[PDB]
DNA sequence: GTATTACATGGTGTGTAATAC
DNA sequence: GTATTACACACCATGTAATAC
């Protein structure tokens, strides 16, 4: 099934940098943003944007789409049950239409 | 990729229920982080971060490091991850 | 390998709605957004946001993650050649450091 | 999911090189849209949109409708898509 | 019943620079 | 050499309502 506990991508990166012994200031100088941006990313205050995913993949490995997928799945977990979709109709056959046919 | 089965029942409780009673307290966040990386990766190469120390086992199994010699192992079949384990190797 | 031609997900939906005979106005009334938003989405002028991916999956099927992944892949296709990463250093071993160890 | 092999070489030219000479002009956009859906889907169920009319063949292959009786077929093995074909059925 | 778009608005990511160590 | 954050700013998505059919 789905993972019960999901973390903000920046807080995962902060734990990884801690284990690697890399400061936020050095990480910011490496990937090419200001330490303010890294500090807010690692604190889970701002989202991992498409532009950051390209820079982060060049430093921490993996692909840019992997890092953006972490943020996208995390964004969807926040918006869980926050959008009323009960009034939205699925086009085509519903459950009752699929039984009669 | 989808995690289809767990050999280590503490990982199963953590992944499926958010229950931390089956894993060491000091590694809860790191283990969940690597479970989140496996569940998000669409290909095995997306896990090839150097801190994970990804490498095949000697067939079809893989290993990523949590901390020191503690590692997560799984079997790569059908694009999914089977027999998830957490062991001190 | 990677797909050569990639479409904005809004234009994909517009081609699907046309094949289904569903107007932009009716689609907007269904998923619960104004026709202006659907118009700009279908025209590829605005992005498929996470909130839209939840509404769209409830109408067109599949999962919210699928539709958001389409926009994410499309977003990266615009940017991956626009950001200079030559100065970024990969932590760990480089190509030369992997040869010396072997 | 990764598309590993093409039986229909016109699909291969479209997917790999953006070349449209090997597929009918009427369905270039529709075909590329469904190739993009297959390439993006992480599970077979993410393709189960009612317009696609997703259903398995009678084994291990699947069918996706492009338009009218034209369909895209592929073999689902190892979480990947093999033997991609475009045929009038 | 339909599609498009300027305008005002709100929400968000980023750099600058200040503060504190 | 390090981490945090108010403030200004640019960017972008959305609704309202106008226009046009
Ligand atoms: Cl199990
Ligand atoms: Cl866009
Ligand atoms: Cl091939
Ligand atoms: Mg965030
Ligand atoms: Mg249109
Ligand atoms: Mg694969
Ligand atoms: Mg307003
Ligand atoms: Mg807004
Ligand atoms: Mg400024």
């Amino acid at each position: 099934m789905r993972q019960f506990k999901v973390s903000h991508p920046g807080e995962m990166i902060a734990r990884d940098l801690e284990d690697m012994g890399v400061s936020g200031r050095r990480f910011a100088h490496n990937i090419g943003v200001t330490p303010a941006t890294v500090s807010r990313l690692l604190a889970g205050k701002t989202a991992l944007t498409p532009s950051l995913s390209i820079r982060i993949a060049a430093a921490l490995g993996s692909t840019p789409e992997f890092w953006l997928r972490l943020q996208s799945n995390y964004d969807l977990r926040q918006l869980e049950n926050q959008i009323d979709t009960s009034g939205i109709v699925l086009y085509g056959e519903s459950n009752e239409q699929q039984q009669n046919a | 990729m989808m995690i289809k089965s767990f050999k280590h029942k503490g990982l199963k409780l953590l992944f499926e229920k958010g229950v931390t009673s089956g894993v060491p307290a000091q590694d809860v966040d790191r283990i969940n982080d690597r479970l989140q990386a496996i569940d998000t990766a669409t290909e095995i190469g997306e896990l090839n971060r150097q801190i994970y120390k990804l490498h095949p086992l000697k067939e079809g199994y893989w290993s990523i490091t949590v901390r020191a010699n503690w590692r997560i192992t799984f079997q790569f079949i059908n694009g999914d991850a089977y027999i998830l384990n957490y062991e001190d190797y």
